[PDB]
């Protein structure tokens, strides 16, 4: 998954009065201040996009208000129960929090309601054999051994489209099955052409 | 010939530069030349 | 019409000249029909 | 001399805010770009994405950078561009790209005397390509590359295609074993976030891809089964054995010959 | 001191050039255990700088006459920033030189050799002084003819096994045949596998497509054979049609199609691979 | 076949701890939740917890309510403090993938048969 | 520290590196990462597919001998967590042990912890993929035997097919 | 380092394989003559066999 | 192959008098005192592993011997000779030195 | 058939070459080997050439005798230096795979004919 992942917090340390309310500064100064160290908890191996800077942008309002948005590649884990397998749905989901800030430290809350907090783009959809029915958006707690901690989650419903399977064994394993059924009219003296019938057909649904 | 020709750069030397085949027939340079390829293989398909 | 010059053109050679190969293939048909009254005077021949 | 250029480029470094624009209050910097294509190496339908090496070349003005009697444009070392300002292009349908760094990192850095600033990377880049493989292999692919400005809004940067029309070269000379380029076109628009406007650079290519592969491939040997299936007309009607055997090994050949085929 | 020698350390402290190499779809330098790299500095200002570099450069192919192919590969750098009126780049005297050519990874080609050249590329920024390797490379034939070559003329021996079959062997002679154009269709889909996928025909090609018609044709001989055989049943002053042509007796000579095919089919085939192997090893 | 057990008291005056065990098939990769019925009322979502022992709650029973999930036992337990006269009702183990859900009844295909829980001033 | 029997591990590095240091007021640290490492485990597959595999993560200290640095497992066998959390496809973690040692080079005597996993493979997959095939493709050849003896075209046929078939499953098997 | 290659993988893979379809291809020879289809269906199927 | 690569040597600069023989040190001195810039020849994309800190150590003794060793994956070529394949026996090298210093 | 054809000087008073050429085979990918069989002695290694241009001696000729290879000409050639009347001996060309070997002489598996050499003072 490819987002924008943008985060907001207040730092009285950085309010300010100049000739305009908001500077839009290089991300250079994002690492000069204290920022959330938000990691995604099911993520594999993500990716923060530095091409050809670090895409990242950093805004300080003069009240103080910090806006911090980066452009990430996410690779999360989406276990799956395929039993139901091609015409199986999943919820994959995406959960992240901070590393090492617990609630009594730092807590996550959304910008707008959950479900208007998170936003598909319509040209952006990459599935080949999925449809993205929607999502749901949720928060909640996680116990470690290190204390507890914000999760806020969304979950992708992603319904598998039979089409390719269809193409690729159904229609292969039905007719084989019409190939073998063909045998019964020929005459029973024909005994080399009925078994290569059968043997040629129990060769194919093997394969 | 039919199909394939070389031709120097220009710099006092040989520096053939050679192209054209006639198992592509995108090299060739004319339908003319494509067309007298094709007979005379033809013609030799015949003999043999 | 790079190879040879501008005034190189339909039927007509320019600045270049035939090479080998042509002539060859003039030779060739020659040749060709010539085996081919051949085979078929011994055909004929054959019989008698 | 080189001791006045060294003083002269001292000078300009010296107070330098990189954290700031070049017209941090005032109008939008107004940033051309152009591009050589180097190559175009791996048009994946599997990953749907294509890989493009390039020359990508920004052009802007920063007065803060420039100098007088000097009558030259000072190509400097590369490692100034991490004290210079640059902007913060990046390429949205992106997913792997890197700068190339052998022998060292394939950067330019070139100053002119009124602040202008030339600068220059050597990039590839493996960008996202949604095929639609319905006419597949007589198809023809849109493929683009969307350079848009990530902090800064219409309001602090502009783009512009350097040259117009003539800002992206070397599509000429791309050759692809499947693919034919037929076309390549750049447009120029603007695209709102909920972050605000942002100014878009687009470069589209369509391919046209090549049949003759396929006609090898599939085509023929189809059409070959074909006419061995039809064979069996002419063989009389009491050779059980030998009609059912050509029947039977056309049709599980022309599956196998599918199934195998639309794996890849 | 006439020589100071020093590892990599100062590499990054003093001036180096921005040497690119322009062809390169990935190259990288080595770090293990250290940086792979030396400077020299001279008295009198001379400075040698050397590096370790892995390169994966990009070679077009033309692969039409594959695998009696042939191929000049490059290998070009040049300054990434400064033009020709700011660095300019020289050959030395033994410039490009090689230890053990046969002993390096080169499993489908030998190394015949290479040439060095230099030119100027005109670009956007500037006109640049390109510095240029061409390796010549020359495929070698033993993986592919034990691939490819053996087993499709094989397979057409194994078609012309049939003609000495009995034509009453209707079954036998059937799939026979049919299965030698099956296996044929196998061997032309992995002849490609090594390939890209071009839209030309190649050399293995070509030999793959006619033992293909040399299969299909043994099919359909023995196809009319069997139809044929069982399913069905004025110099001279002589006229033209009669000294020329044949409309005397021509068919009726048809049950002896199998004794025809016996001699014709290897005679074909051998002038047909005659004709093929000399035009693609000596004529061209 | 798949069952889910429940067990816990039936009336308090308050604290309590209603658990769950599931037989027939292995929860690990479900989501195991909590819900409850009241007379007449729909059924609502008390809690819930996954694989990666995150925790779902509902507004009217956060802070008060805690699930855990024991997953050698393949058990899911609810500890209940704060009881009041309106939280009687049924209570319902449940497992499901959490399609379309979470907090949707109609996404967890296996379901307890319910325990009873009364509070009395 | 480091993981001895390790190929290829990173730190993750999304949004930050997922990386803690937290003090306390005795000056005691706690430094947690987020790794991801691919561990060499040499598997014995004799008994393959119903075989057993021990895969192990050697944690060691490089720099410092026994001398400056003693590891323990803090918690005993507590230490480790979340292994009751993992549901593989083709695995059923039986077990997992941990053990502390010493271990001694020519440089010196350093400690060694093991966090090892005792695996056992799943049967149901290989099942349905290659041992019923193979039976009933072996059922399939005694048909020739109640054909009569004059058939020899199709008796030859059918055996000659169900050899190539046993070929080829054991072909896709040694694929993979 | 000297280093020398296990036979066992190759002995079971390709060897085996290959010396069983020898020894099928042979069987061929205790069939009747008139077993036309039979024996060719030997010959062929193991002519393939060692192709692939 | 994945090898402790110990490499040692002697450094006059480096000598002291203190209550400890030897000073089983961070690796981080490796980067600000001179070692060998050895290399492989014959290595191909050799790994130096760096989990969860630099797999290296620098011991200083009193008398200024160095120890330096790392923790390697070197990749390494093994031209290969495979007429006899599979009863083909080879002989794999690795071979390493000085890039920059000669004898 | 592979041969390894042997030249050089037999008598000097002293400096001397010996080359040896190889035809037949490729012996650029071999490691190439010069030997000493004195009358009465067992085939003694004195230098060889791996295919990367790294040379090994012999401790009794380190830095008296040089070893070079040809690799485009499959030549093997010994500048030898410093000769005394104890070095007057059988100088044999030898070419192969090091396996177990590289200064034993049952690791390579082809061998030249021989030249003798002989200082007198
Ligand atoms: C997008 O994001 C990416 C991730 O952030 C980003 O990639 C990273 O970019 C940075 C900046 O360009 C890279 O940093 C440079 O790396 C060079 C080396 O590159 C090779 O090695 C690194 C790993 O680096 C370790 O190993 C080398 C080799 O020994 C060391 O030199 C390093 O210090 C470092 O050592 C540590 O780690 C080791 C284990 O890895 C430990 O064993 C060791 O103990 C240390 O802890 C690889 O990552 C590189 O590969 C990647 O990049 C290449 C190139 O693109 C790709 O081809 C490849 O596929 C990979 O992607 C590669 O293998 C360094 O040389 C360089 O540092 C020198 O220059 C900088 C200034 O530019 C100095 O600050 C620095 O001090 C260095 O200079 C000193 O040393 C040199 C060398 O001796 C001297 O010549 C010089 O004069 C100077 O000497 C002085 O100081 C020395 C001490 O500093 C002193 O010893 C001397 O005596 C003297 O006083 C710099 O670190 C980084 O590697 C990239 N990759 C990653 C994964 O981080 C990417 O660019 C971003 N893209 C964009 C578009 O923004
Ligand atoms: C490959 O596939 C991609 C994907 O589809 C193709 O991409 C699209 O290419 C076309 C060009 O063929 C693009 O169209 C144009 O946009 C330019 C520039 O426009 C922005 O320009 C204005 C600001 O400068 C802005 O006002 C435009 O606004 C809106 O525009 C109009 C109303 O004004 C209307 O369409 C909508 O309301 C928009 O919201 C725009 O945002 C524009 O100049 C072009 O018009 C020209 O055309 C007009 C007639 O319409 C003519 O009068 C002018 O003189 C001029 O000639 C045109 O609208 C399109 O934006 C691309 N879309 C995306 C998503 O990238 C690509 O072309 C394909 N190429 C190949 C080679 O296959
Ligand atoms: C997977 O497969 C791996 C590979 O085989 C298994 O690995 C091994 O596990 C066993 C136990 O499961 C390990 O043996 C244990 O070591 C501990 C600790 O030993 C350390 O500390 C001791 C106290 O300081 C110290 O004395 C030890 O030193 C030597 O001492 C003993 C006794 O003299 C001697 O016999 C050994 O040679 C030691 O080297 C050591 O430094 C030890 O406590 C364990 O002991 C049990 O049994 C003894 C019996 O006397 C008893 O007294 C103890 O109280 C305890 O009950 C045990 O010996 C072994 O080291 C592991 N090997 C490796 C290479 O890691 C792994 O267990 C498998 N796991 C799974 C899940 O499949
Ligand atoms: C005697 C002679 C007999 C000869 C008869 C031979 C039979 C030959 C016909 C095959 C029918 C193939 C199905 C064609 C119609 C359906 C094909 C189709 O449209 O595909 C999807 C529905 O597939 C599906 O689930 C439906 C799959 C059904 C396929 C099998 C149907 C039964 C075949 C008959 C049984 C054997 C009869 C035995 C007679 C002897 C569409 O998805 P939808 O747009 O919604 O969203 C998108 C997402 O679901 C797919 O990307
Ligand atoms: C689809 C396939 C179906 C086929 C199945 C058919 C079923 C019947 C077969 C059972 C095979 C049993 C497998 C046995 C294991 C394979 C044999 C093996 O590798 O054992 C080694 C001996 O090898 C060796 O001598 C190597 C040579 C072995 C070659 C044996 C072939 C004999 C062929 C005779 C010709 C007969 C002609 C008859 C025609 C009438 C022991 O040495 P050692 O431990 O030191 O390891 C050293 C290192 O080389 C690794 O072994
Ligand atoms: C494995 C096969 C199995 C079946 C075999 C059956 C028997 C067939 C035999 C021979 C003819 C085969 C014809 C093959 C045709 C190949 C397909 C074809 O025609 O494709 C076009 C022509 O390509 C080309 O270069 C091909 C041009 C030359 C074609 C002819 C080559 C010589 C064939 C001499 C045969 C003599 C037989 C004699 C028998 C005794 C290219 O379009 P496309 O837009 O993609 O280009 C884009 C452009 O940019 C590529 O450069
Ligand atoms: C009756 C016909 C004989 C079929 C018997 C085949 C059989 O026993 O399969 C059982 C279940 O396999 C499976 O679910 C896979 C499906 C089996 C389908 C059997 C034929 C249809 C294995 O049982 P177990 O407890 O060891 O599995 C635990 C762990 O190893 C999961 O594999
Ligand atoms: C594997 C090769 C076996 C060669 C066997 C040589 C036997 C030569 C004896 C003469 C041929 C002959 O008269 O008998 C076979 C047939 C005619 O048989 P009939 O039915 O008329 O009695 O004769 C014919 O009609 C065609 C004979 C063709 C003989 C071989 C042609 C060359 C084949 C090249 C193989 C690579
Ligand atoms: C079935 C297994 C068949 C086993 C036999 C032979 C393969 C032929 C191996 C080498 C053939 C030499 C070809 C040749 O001499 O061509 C020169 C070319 O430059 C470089 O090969
Ligand atoms: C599509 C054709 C496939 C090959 C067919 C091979 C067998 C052809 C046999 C002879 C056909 C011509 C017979 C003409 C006599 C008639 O009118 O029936
Ligand atoms: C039984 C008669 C068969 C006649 C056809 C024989 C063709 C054999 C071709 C084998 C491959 C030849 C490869 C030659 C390579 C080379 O010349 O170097
Ligand atoms: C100019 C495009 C020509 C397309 C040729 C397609 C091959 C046809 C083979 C019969
Ligand atoms: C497709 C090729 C058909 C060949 C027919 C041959 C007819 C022969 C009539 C005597
Ligand atoms: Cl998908
Ligand atoms: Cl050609």
């Amino acid at each position: 998954i490819d987002v924008f992942f943008r985060q907001s917090w207040k730092d009285e340390r950085l309010k300010f009065k100049g000739p305009m309310t908001v500077l839009r500064l290089n991300n250079l100064m994002a690492s000069k201040i204290w920022t959330p160290d938000t990691f995604f908890h099911n993520g594999k191996k993500s990716v923060a996009h530095n091409m050809t800077m670090p895409n990242k942008l950093l805004r300080i309002t003069e009240d103080g208000t910090l806006l911090y948005t980066m452009r990430l590649t996410v690779r999360a884990e989406c276990p799956m129960h395929l039993e139901d397998f091609p015409m199986d749905a999943h919820a994959c989901p995406l959960k992240f929090g901070s590393y090492a800030y617990t609630r009594a430290e730092v807590v996550y809350e959304w910008t707008r309601e959950p479900a208007r907090s998170v936003v598909v783009a319509e040209d952006g959809s990459r599935l080949n054999q999925y449809d993205l029915l929607g999502q749901t958006v949720d928060s909640g707690i996680v116990q470690s051994s290190t204390g507890e901690y914000v999760v806020m989650t969304t979950h992708f419903h992603l319904k598998r489209k039979i089409g390719y399977f269809v193409i690729q064994t159904y229609l292969p394993c039905i007719m084989t099955v019409i190939l073998s059924q063909v045998s019964f009219w020929l005459n029973r003296e024909s005994v080399p052409a009925r078994t290569v019938f059968g043997v040629t057909t129990v060769l194919t649904m093997t394969t | 010939g039919l199909f394939h020709y070389c031709v120097g750069s220009g710099l006092a030397g040989r520096e053939l530069t050679c192209r054209g085949s006639f198992t592509d027939f995108s090299t060739i340079p004319s339908s003319a030349f494509k067309a007298a390829a094709f007979f005379v293989l033809l013609s030799m398909v015949l003999i043999l | 019409r790079d190879m040879c010059g501008a005034k190189t053109g339909k039927y007509s050679l320019g600045d270049c000249s035939v090479r080998w190969a042509y002539i060859l293939a003039i030779i060739g048909i020659l040749n060709a029909l010539i085996l081919s009254f051949l085979a078929f005077v011994l055909g004929n021949r054959q019989t008698d | 001399n080189m001791s006045f250029v060294k003083e002269t480029v001292d000078k300009l470094l010296k107070g330098y805010d990189i954290r700031l624009r070049p017209d941090f209050g005032g109008p939008p910097v107004c940033v051309g770009m152009n591009i050589d294509i180097a190559s175009i190496d791996m048009v994946s339908e599997v990953n749907m994405d294509y890989t493009l090496t390039m020359y990508f070349q920004q052009y802007w003005r920063d007065k803060r950078l420039a100098y007088s009697g000097i009558p030259l444009n000072l190509t400097l070392d590369n490692r100034v561009a991490d004290q210079l300002w640059v902007p913060d292009t990046y390429f949205l349908n992106d997913k792997k790209s890197f700068v190339h760094g052998v022998t060292v990192k394939n950067r330019m850095i070139r100053l002119h005397p009124d602040g202008t600033v030339l600068y220059g990377l050597r990039i590839t880049t493996t960008a996202a390509c949604m095929m639609d493989l319905r006419r597949y292999p007589l198809d023809e692919q849109n493929c683009t590359l969307e350079i848009e400005s990530y902090g800064y809004t219409t309001d602090d940067i502009e783009f512009y295609w350097r040259g117009g029309d003539k800002a992206v070269t070397g599509v000429e000379r791309i050759e692809l074993p499947q693919f034919s380029i037929v076309e390549h076109r750049l447009v120029s628009r603007n695209v709102v976030f909920a972050t605000g406007a942002y100014p878009r650079l687009s470069l589209s290519f369509r391919l046209k891809r090549n049949i003759g592969y396929f006609i090898l491939q599939t085509y023929m040997p189809s059409i070959l089964i074909t006419i061995l299936s039809w064979v069996s007309f002419w063989i009389n009607y009491d050779a059980s054995a030998a009609r059912v055997a050509l029947g039977i090994t056309t049709v599980l050949t022309m599956t196998t010959i599918n199934t195998h085929l639309r794996e890849t | 001191i006439k020589v100071l020698r020093l590892n990599s350390n100062m590499v990054g402290k003093i001036w180096i050039p921005d040497t690119f190499f322009r062809n390169s779809k990935k190259a990288d330098a080595h770090w293990i255990t250290t940086p792979n790299r030396m400077l020299r500095i001279w008295n009198d200002g001379r400075v040698l700088y050397t590096l370790r570099l892995t390169i994966d450069a990009e070679c077009q192919l033309q692969l039409h006459n594959f695998p009696m192919d042939e191929h000049s590969c490059p290998l070009e750098f040049s300054s990434y920033g400064y033009p020709r009126e700011e660095i300019v780049y020289q050959w030395k005297r033994s410039s490009v030189e090689v230890g053990d050519t046969r002993s390096w990874r080169l499993y489908q080609f030998s190394f015949v050799g290479l040439r060095n050249t230099t030119e100027v590329v005109k670009t956007t920024s500037g006109d640049y002084v390109v510095m240029s390797v061409y390796f010549d490379l020359s495929r070698r034939m033993g993986y592919f003819t034990i691939q490819t070559y053996i087993p499709c003329t094989l397979i057409v021996v194994l078609s012309w096994v049939s003609f000495w079959i009995n034509k009453d062997a209707v079954p036998a002679r059937t799939s026979l045949g049919i299965t030698t154009v099956l296996t044929m269709t196998t061997l032309s889909t992995i002849a490609r596998k090594s390939l890209p996928k071009v839209s030309y025909v190649t050399a293995m090609d070509l030999f793959v497509s006619v033992c293909f018609i040399f299969v299909f044709s043994a099919l359909v001989e023995y196809g009319t054979l069997h139809y044929f055989v069982s399913n069905r049943k004025c110099l001279d002053g002589k006229d033209c049609a009669s000294f020329f042509c044949c409309f005397e007796d021509c068919h009726i000579r048809i049950a002896k199609m199998d004794s025809y095919a016996r001699i014709f089919f290897p005679t074909a085939f051998c002038l047909f691979n005659l004709v093929y192997w000399v035009s693609y090893l000596y004529l061209g | 076949q798949v069952q889910l057990q429940e067990s816990g008291g039936g009336l308090v005056q308050g604290s309590l701890r209603v658990s769950c065990a599931a037989s027939g098939r292995t929860f690990t990769t479900y989501i195991m939740a909590w819900f409850r019925q009241a007379p007449g009322k729909e059924r609502e979502f008390l809690a819930a917890m996954d694989q990666g022992r995150i925790q779902y709650y509902g507004d009217s029973v956060r802070g008060r309510f805690t699930i855990s999930r024991d997953y050698a036992k393949n058990s899911v337990d609810l500890q209940l403090d704060g009881l009041r006269p309106e939280d009687t009702a049924v209570y319902y183990c449940a497992a499901g993938a959490g399609f379309w859900g979470l907090r949707t009844a109609s996404s967890y295909h296996y379901w307890g048969q319910g325990t009873q829980v009364t509070v009395s001033s």
